């Protein structure tokens, strides 16, 4: 179990998938991804430097990218937030995930090795974000394929 | 859920006296009682929504005096 997340002062419960804790209709191998119960209030942390990821889903959703955080605090520990991942590389797919569940969506990410599918199957909404490697390590909106 | 005389004595520890119910302190903490109870045994469900509950009561209190929040978290020890 991941250390930070157990001693979490945000979090509440024992460590679970998010899928156990959030119950939907959830493509294989996504939000299987360990998470608490979050208990405490919203800290309002500052959105990330690296944030780009918030800005496709904003583009897709008409949401702010500070109502997307705001959201995001809501239900997960600020551990799983603000960390040196999401400092130095990042949010991840497991963001995507978990805002995809709190908005009622499901995601194409358009990735450099073809689309992959994030967020609850049981919603009607549906956005597209692409991803790639680059450099940089990069989330868009929209829709990206590539082959031969 | 809680029984009257534990309702009351979480009233009289977090409340003005017995008739301040509309204390968020005292809803937290009767509402801290009953998660605390629920894991006890460990309705998932009946767990998340008093949380969620608790969360956003917090959040009010938060909003409105930060220094009564933080002594109310400390108090019921929400900081594991």
């Amino acid at each position: 179990l991941p250390a930070p997340l157990t001693n979490d002062p945000t979090a509440i419960g024992p460590v679970l998938p998010f899928e156990e804790l959030h119950p939907r209709r959830y493509p294989e191998n996504t939000a299987t991804f360990l998470t608490r119960l979050r208990s405490l209030p919203s800290n309002h942390l500052p959105q990330p430097t690296l944030n780009c990821l918030l800005s496709a889903v904003s583009d897709q959703t008409k949401v702010s990218e500070e109502h997307l955080w705001e959201s995001l605090q809501t239900i997960l520990p600020d551990s799983q937030l603000s960390n040196e991942e999401t400092n130095t590389l990042g949010l991840s797919t497991e963001h995507l995930t978990a805002l995809a569940h709190l908005y009622n969506f499901q995601a194409t990410v358009y990735s450099d090795r073809g689309p992959i599918l994030f967020g609850p199957s049981d919603t009607i909404k549906r956005i597209d974000i692409t991803h790639t490697t680059g450099p940089p390590s990069h989330f868009s909106p929209g829709k990206r394929l590539l082959g031969s | 859920s809680l029984s009257t005389e534990a309702t009351a004595k979480i009233v009289s520890e977090f409340g003005r006296d017995a008739n301040d119910t509309g204390s968020t302190e005292v809803q937290v903490a009767l509402l801290t009682a009953q998660i605390n109870h629920l894991q006890g045994h460990f309705s998932r469900r009946g767990l998340l929504r008093m949380v969620s509950q608790r969360r956003k009561l917090l959040d009010y209190l938060k909003r409105k005096d930060v220094a009564r929040y933080t002594q109310l978290i400390e108090r019921l020890g929400l900081r594991r």
